[PDB]
């Protein structure tokens, strides 16, 4: 399921109206409505064609509804806040931008937070704002008192910055910061006198480190005397991908640049004889001297071929960022026993998605071939994470595997644009605007002025918000590969069983065990 | 500045001789009026000049 | 009218030979136009010893 | 609720125009469309941004 | 800009030791919504209304 | 002056370059020092390159490369010899330089150019921005780079040598090149 | 056993900075060589020479580069073709005459327009570089010319920094209105040339502008039957024209500018142009019968022809319009091979990528593309491949194949084709290939890709390539190599010991600034035998991102999208250190006034791209052309470089009785 409601934000009063979306799979749906006191006020039965709106009374709680969606009978328990609150959309338009993504809890840098003011119309506010640094200790503030400034905003801009030296003087027991969020609180107020906005660039997180390394992408298992593709991931403090970070390990001279989702996939050449394989990430930027920039290490086990045969296999994809209506080649890199491989006639494909078993599929190989490659065509399915399992046997008794998972685009599976001019608007004016789609669909539009839109940023529903809430479903559990062939197969969230009884682990629920 | 000066005006004088090779023709006497058989007289006059 | 054009007049005769220059001017629902002109006006039969 | 029932083009997309009037604000309206299809499932739209304004007015900043 | 409806199309260039380098084409058309053009003669002549 | 960290520093520094600066002789102990307001505060120059015992009198107005080694409180910072001629010619000749990469049995290496600004020019200056472009093109002083050599070819038999491990000590550093003899730079930085 | 491998470019450059690298797979006792450029058969003259010093500490491979700088003959021309290359080794010595050119950088002759009228002032500028790439302080020539074959101005300029700004030309009160030609050249030493052209026309203030558009620019079996054709008519700006009589008529050519045209009886009569707007249908099936004597649109791939007259019926006047050609084609599409060479390795999987443009010449989405094939084994025996059929990218046009080639063949023959839903078989694209196996009695061979595809390739970033080295007898190889090729020059090279065991292996190359537009990467390793040698390698080539290097950017006061006229405006600039810049504001409808292809700046790096002597996605048929198909040449080889043969041109990819009467008479 997944909410969505007129605005964020409402009149005592006014009627909250919802409508209610399912990703499609008798169709009957339970909507409630709490009160931030935390009372229900409505219990509700709704196909998915109809529904109508909550009508708030003129007299009723304030603060933070949850409008709450389920399934009769299976906790779906999806749910959408709203706020209900005595205010006045104000005229214009606040936006912040702070000079960096984080406060080095122990360096020298000052803090500015810029700000931009215009009125929602389209044209530069002039004014006056009051802004005030603080820290945020969970759920509780502490204002930098003597941090709190005044500012000319002027042709609807202006600089408010934050000096370390009030910094320290409220903080200089640095102990207390550890893992905090410095927050800029700005009140702009139009010169006039007549209106005024407040908002807070928070967030800010205070740390040592200006990115953050991750490498659960990666697999923890390799293919001895044979290339592994580590995967590091690069997250901004807070948890957002952060591109064009460099990162480097020296163990193997090998260098490489995350990309516009965080990704990148430094290549490693494996001597024969390994079987550890210690790792060690530093986040190379060239701006960022050493000791700032973060590290992270990792120690990856290898293979275990059925019965030390000695026969791996590895499945490379080679591309990245992945487009749906893409064509992707995908490599497959045999090794091992000679008079094995000469006996090596199929692979074997599964593509795994949403935690079930979308297309399966053979590619040949004919005999010389230790590199034996095929074009998959990526499709919306495969949104927003698929899986490739494969394998291959040996004389009708040995199996050995390799499991990769890619990332594709997490986008719309179709298409939906709104098309106009662009041109500007004369009020209650005639207006005509085109609306491209996929044939037979269903939209549900709504206007809104600037204003709540803004207002509430975090309740509204988003593409992003929606693939991450059903990629929470695949059963897969790493990046790929596994201790040995049926550990490819288990953590990949298959179940394996064979003529010659060797199977899958017991599977004990989902969640993985960490 | 005189070599200065001195650039400026042969300029114009190129840009202005131009002007006639328009009328110019295919055996190259020149005519009257563009498109015109051409004149003994307007060839002599453009050799005078 | 919409993606259209529409028309307009002034009458207007001068009495200064040769008076020249007019702010022309357009507002709309979107902001002014000073449009300027300038107006020649001429004497009757003309020739210079 | 509008439905896209319209033949498609070559390009598989269904356009569908639609006519509507403004309102008496003075501000910037700002359209969210969600599409729902039986096989493609959901999709959010491209937030459109209408802008209103004219060129002498009052603005009542009001309690 | 020059008081005069056309879309502008401004590209620059510069070329510096490190190589040549086409900057990005910079688009800016000049108005549109409703405007106004006047039809005024070369010559009037006084008495001519 | 070792380490591989502070490489990376005292080669990233702000270097700058001045001219018409005359100044006379005082030495605070071994055999010199002086002085110049670049026109913020005051200067230092530690002049005792093997062109010093031919300079022990004063500087005539010439060019010196003056990048901090150190610095004072007041904006005055010491700096190693750096003295070119002036009138500096300021022909700018393009020059060859090659940098390889050494990792054992592996080789990496790159055809590339570097920009001599002057006519004379300081083995002070030619230190420097020779490690400069170094270090951030070429990876110099992060992580396991930081051992290699600097050979400037000359004439036929002639080329001078330079230790990566080590910033070139200041006492060559009033040493001194003629551009046009430069047939080229060959740097190689192991691992 | 055991060579060296002295590698340069196919061709030198006059006056051009030139790369020579040198490897060999050789013996531990460090030596010196010495490198020289000398006189084409004389070997006197020493033009310029290195002594490289390879040794244990230098992998045995390095470099050294040398330059030609004028010395010839500057009062009587005749240059000298071919020069001598040599290497003086303690061990070996060994030499390759081969040709040099006098054609060095290149001339972007700024015109501040594309059509001009009488008395207007062509603004003209000119970016000039060298070989290199840099500015290059020259002294330049341009030389105006008329549309008729008269070298009417010609004027100099000394040059400072790469802009040369020349003197404007003013057309004449009265020009010889036509296709006006300006031509680039250096004063001096090098042949450089640069050209550049500018359309003359006369202005006509007419009584209508008569818009004159078809359905689309070209006509394939859809619209055969009926074509489309919209014309219109206005005045000022928006006003409309209201009544007009419209006459139309037709006719078909066997191209453009051919001032000729076969036009058939049946100009189809008035539609009469109601307010603003009139609309035809024609049938080109019909009319292109009985005069033109076709009776297929096989007989049809040349253009359809149109001529209009509209004449406003209330003031009585009158305006013509036309389009002088519409082509015939017999398919929607086109189609062609993109990044991918007609070179194979066995036992390898061959890459296959089709790009289908529709006849605007534009990438066209989500088209169904056939790819059929057969085989032939050095056996001699034919084997059918059964069909794969792919569809194209939503952007790039691109149908992807790939095919696991069985090790015995030798020559793969196969068949593109487009599969619209509705096309009829007859009228459907179809293109046909052969690709031949990388020949080597070594029976080794060698093959390199990278995890890319929608490359980007941003400099700063590195490339993870692997290499698979497969069929070799032995794969017993002691070291892969590699060159890096850009801009006609080398400027990366070294080597990597090989995995001593293991199959394919990774490559970890940095991508620089040098390598920007487009690099070639070729790789080589050394396959020995008692009879001493055996090179083997393969290259790719590299398309990284246009990053200028500097960084030029420009901006203006307001984004906005509209701007009222006048309106004071800012104009700022980003660029990389103190950075060089020639503005320039043109009216973007000036173009469409030239249906010419697009003379903006944009058309700069492909035109400055034909400096790389490369030709392909690189991947040549034998160690040697492989080399010379990435635009080297070299000298060592036991194994023996190919002195090619010629420069063939090769593309790369990224109501009656009248007109019996008039017409008769018409002698
Ligand atoms: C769905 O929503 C409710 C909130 O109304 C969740 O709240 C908890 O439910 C558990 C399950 O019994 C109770 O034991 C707690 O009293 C509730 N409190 C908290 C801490 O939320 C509820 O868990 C949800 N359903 C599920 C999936 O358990
Ligand atoms: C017309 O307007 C201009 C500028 O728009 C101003 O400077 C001038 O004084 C005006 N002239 C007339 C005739 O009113």
């Amino acid at each position: 399921l997944f909410i969505q409601t007129d605005k964020g934000i409402y009149t005592p009063g006014s009627p909250v109206l919802y409508r209610v979306f399912s990703m499609d799979h008798n169709k009957t749906v339970i909507v409630e409505f709490q009160t931030p006191e935390g009372i229900l006020v409505s219990s509700n039965s709704v196909d998915l064609n109809f529904f109508w709106p909550y009508n708030l009374p003129d007299l009723v709680s304030l603060g933070t509804w949850r409008i709450v969606a389920k399934y009769e009978h299976s906790p779906e328990n999806y749910t959408a806040y709203f706020d209900v609150r005595k205010y006045v959309l104000p005229s214009f338009e606040v936006r912040l931008q702070p000079s960096e993504k984080f406060f080095y809890i122990d360096g020298n840098e000052n803090f500015h937070v810029s700000i931009t003011a215009r009125y929602l119309y389209g044209e530069e506010v002039e004014g006056v704002a009051f802004v005030l640094f603080g820290v945020k200790i969970d759920d509780a503030k502490k204002s930098i008192p003597d941090s709190l400034t005044r500012i000319p905003i002027i042709d609807g801009d202006g600089k408010a910055t934050l000096k370390r030296d009030t910094f320290r003087s409220r903080f200089p027991n640095l102990n207390e910061l550890v893992g905090h969020t410095l927050y800029a609180s700005v009140t702009v107020m139009t010169e006039s006198g007549s209106d005024m906005v407040v908002t807070e660039q928070s967030g800010i997180h205070i740390v040592a480190s200006p990115y953050q390394i991750h490498f659960t992408k990666t697999p923890k298992y390799f293919k001895p005397g044979m290339p592994y593709e580590l995967t590091v991931y690069v997250t901004n403090p807070d948890g957002s991908p952060a591109a064009h970070v460099p990162v480097v390990s020296e163990a193997f001279h090998s260098m490489g640049t995350t990309l516009s989702d965080g990704t990148a996939k430094l290549i490693l050449n494996i001597p024969l004889n390994a079987q550890s394989l210690p790792i060690t990430v530093r986040t190379n930027h060239g701006d960022l001297p050493r000791e700032r920039q973060a590290t992270k290490s990792m120690t990856a086990i290898a293979y275990q071929t059925q019965g030390g045969s000695g026969n791996y296999l590895h499945v490379a994809i080679t591309s990245t960022e992945i487009k749906p209506g893409d064509n992707l080649p995908v490599n497959f890199n045999v090794k091992g026993n000679a008079n094995s491989l000469k006996q090596i006639k199929y692979f074997t494909y599964l593509i795994l998605n949403k935690g079930k078993i979308f297309k399966v599929g053979r590619q040949p190989r004919r005999d010389g071939q230790n590199l034996v490659t095929m074009n998959l065509h990526i499709t919306p399915d495969l949104i927003p994470s698929f899986r490739f399992v494969a394998y291959y046997q040996v004389g009708n008794n040995e199996i050995v595997a390799d499991s990769v998972w890619v990332d594709v685009k997490d986008t719309c599976m179709g298409t939906l644009v709104v098309k106009g001019d662009n041109l500007i608007q004369m009020p209650g004016a005639a207006m005509k605007i085109k609306l491209e789609g996929d044939p037979g669909a269903r939209v549900g539009l709504v206007a809104v002025d600037k204003a709540v839109y803004v207002l509430n940023d975090k309740y509204k529903i988003s593409q992003a918000k929606i693939w991450d809430t059903i990629e929470k479903s695949d059963f897969g559990c790493t990046a790929g590969s596994g201790q040995n062939n049926l550990g490819v197969f288990e953590d990949a969230g298959l179940a394996l069983t064979t003529s010659t009884n060797l199977n899958t682990k017991q599977r004990s629920a989902a969640k993985c065990p960490q | 500045d005189p070599l200065i000066e001195k650039q400026k005006l042969k300029k114009k004088l190129k840009e202005g001789m131009l002007s006639i090779m328009s009328y110019r023709n295919a055996d190259y006497s020149y005519s009257v009026w563009k498109g015109g058989s051409a004149s003994t007289w307007l060839t002599a006059f453009a050799l005078r000049v | 009218e919409g993606s259209s054009s529409h028309l307009v007049t002034f009458t207007v005769l001068p009495l200064e030979i040769g008076l020249h220059n007019i702010n022309f001017s357009l507002e709309t629902w979107f902001g002014k136009e000073i449009l300027v002109k300038t107006l020649r006006v001429v004497p009757e039969g003309v020739k210079r010893e | 609720t509008k439905d896209l029932t319209e033949e498609p083009n070559s390009q598989g997309i269904s356009s569908k125009t639609m006519s509507f009037y403004l309102r008496d604000s003075i501000t910037t309206w700002v359209v969210l469309a969600v599409s729902f299809t039986p096989t493609k499932g959901i999709c959010v739209a491209e937030p459109y941004e209408i802008r209103v304004m004219k060129v002498f007015f009052i603005d009542l900043q009001m309690p | 800009l020059p008081d005069s409806l056309t879309t502008w199309e401004i590209q620059g260039v510069g070329i510096s030791n490190t190589g040549i380098c086409v900057a990005d084409t910079v688009k800016a058309k000049v108005f549109k919504d409703v405007f106004l053009e006047m039809n005024i003669p070369y010559s009037v002549v006084r008495g001519e209304q | 002056l070792h380490d591989i960290r502070d490489l990376h520093r005292y080669y990233s520094s702000e270097s700058f370059e001045y001219s018409n600066v005359s100044g006379k002789v005082e030495n605070y102990n071994g055999s010199n020092v002086v002085r110049f307001n670049p026109k913020d505060q005051n200067h230092q120059l530690f002049l005792l390159g093997k062109d010093k015992e031919q300079y022990k009198e004063g500087l005539q107005g010439q060019n010196v490369f003056v990048v901090q080694e150190l610095i004072d409180p007041n904006g005055r910072l010491s700096t190693v010899g750096g003295v070119t001629k002036k009138n500096n010619k300021t022909s700018e000749t393009n020059t060859p330089l090659f940098v390889n990469k050494v990792n054992g049995e592996d080789l990496d290496a790159s055809i590339d150019s570097f920009l001599i600004q002057k006519e004379e020019i300081s083995l002070k200056e030619l230190d420097f921005k020779i490690r400069q472009q170094l270090v951030n093109n070429y990876g110099l002083y992060k992580g396991t780079s930081k051992y290699g050599k600097i050979i400037i070819n000359l004439k036929d038999e002639n080329k001078v040598e330079i230790d990566l491990g080590d910033k070139l000590q200041f006492e060559r550093m009033g040493d001194v090149l003629n551009s046009k003899d430069i047939r080229g730079i060959s740097v190689t930085i192991n691992q | 056993e055991q060579t060296y491998v002295i590698s340069a470019p196919k061709i030198f450059r006059v006056g051009a900075s030139e790369n020579i690298v040198i490897q060999v797979y050789g013996y531990t006792e460090a030596f010196d060589a010495t490198i020289s450029i000398k006189s084409y058969p004389d070997k006197k003259f020493s033009y310029s020479s290195g002594h490289v010093h390879l040794s244990s500490e230098n992998k045995f491979q390095n470099s050294a580069i040398l330059t030609i700088q004028p010395k010839q003959l500057p009062g009587g021309q005749n240059p000298v073709s071919y020069v001598y290359l040599e290497v003086v080794s303690k061990h070996f010595s060994k030499s390759k005459r081969m040709p040099i050119t006098y054609d060095n950088g290149f001339l972007f002759i700024h015109t501040d327009k594309p059509v001009y009228t009488p008395d207007q002032s062509v603004k003209v500028r000119v970016y000039s570089l060298n070989d290199d790439l840099k500015p290059a302080k020259r002294e330049t020539v341009l030389t105006f010319i008329d549309p008729e074959g008269s070298e009417v101005d010609m004027v100099e300029e000394i040059d400072h920094i790469g802009i040369i700004s020349f003197p404007d030309f003013k057309i004449p009160s009265n020009p010889r209105y036509g296709m006006w030609t300006i031509k680039a050249k250096y004063k001096e030493d090098f042949s450089t040339t640069g050209t550049a052209y500018f359309e003359v026309k006369e202005y006509v203030l007419p009584h209508f502008s008569v818009s004159i558009e078809p359905e689309y620019n070209f006509i394939g079996y859809k619209n055969f039957k009926n074509f489309e054709i919209t014309i219109k008519a206005r005045y000022f700006y928006n006003k409309v024209v209201t009544e007009a009589d419209v006459y139309i008529t037709f006719g078909i050519r066997e191209d453009l500018k051919d001032d000729q045209k076969e036009m058939m009886q049946t100009a189809m009569q008035n539609t009469m142009l109601i307010n603003g707007i009139a609309q035809v249908t024609f049938d080109s099936e019909t009319a292109v019968k009985e005069l033109s004597y076709y009776s297929l649109e096989d007989l049809n791939n040349k253009y359809l022809y149109i001529a209009v007259t509209v004449i406003e019926s209330t003031g009585g006047f009158s305006e013509e319009a036309e389009i002088p050609g519409i082509k015939y084609v017999l398919s929607p599409y086109k189609l062609n091979l993109v990044a991918t060479p007609l070179f194979l390795k066995p036992g390898i999987p061959y890459p296959i990528k089709v790009q289908v443009k529709d006849s605007l010449d534009q990438l066209v989405g989500g088209v169904p593309v056939t790819l059929n094939a057969q085989t032939i084994d050095v056996n001699q025996e034919t084997s059918d491949l059964d069909p794969s059929k792919s569809v194209t990218r939503v952007d790039d046009g691109v149908a992807s194949f790939v095919l696991n080639l069985p090790s015995g063949v030798t020559v793969l023959e196969f068949n593109v084709k487009t599969d619209a839903p509705d096309l009829p078989e007859e009228n459907q694209a179809r293109e046909g290939y052969r690709a031949i196996a990388y020949s080597s009695l070594s029976q080794s061979y060698l093959y390199i890709d990278w995890t890319d595809n929608h490359k980007a390739l941003l400099v700063g970033e590195h490339l993870n390539i692997i290499v698979t080295p497969k069929s070799p007898y032995i794969d017993k190889i002691t070291h892969y190599n590699y060159l890096i090729l850009s801009k006609g020059k080398i400027i990366h090279f070294g080597t990597r010991e090989k995995f001593s065991d293991a199959s394919y292996q990774s490559i970890n190359i940095p991508v620089t600034q040098n390598m920007v537009p487009s690099s070639r990467l070729l790789v080589y390793y050394i396959v020995t035998g008692e009879q001493t040698a055996e090179l083997v390698s393969d290259s790719v080539w590299l398309n990284i991102e246009e990053k200028c290097g500097n960084q030029l950017q420009v901006h203006l006061s307001p984004d906005a999208d509209a701007y009222s006229p006048g309106q004071t405006v800012s104009l700022n600039m980003a660029t990389g250190m103190d950075s060089w810049v020639a503005l320039a504001a043109v009216d973007s409808a000036v173009y469409g006034v030239q249906r010419g292809a697009k003379k903006p700046l944009e058309r700069v790096f492909q035109f400055l791209e034909k400096s790389d002597l490369g030709c392909g996605a690189g991947g040549g048929l034998n160690n040697a052309n492989v080399f010379h198909l990435a635009g080297l040449t070299f000298l060592t080889n036991a194994n023996a470089d190919d002195s090619q043969e010629n420069d063939e041109p090769c593309k790369e990819i990224l109501l009656q009785k009248k007109i019996e009467e008039i017409a008769a008479k018409y002698k």
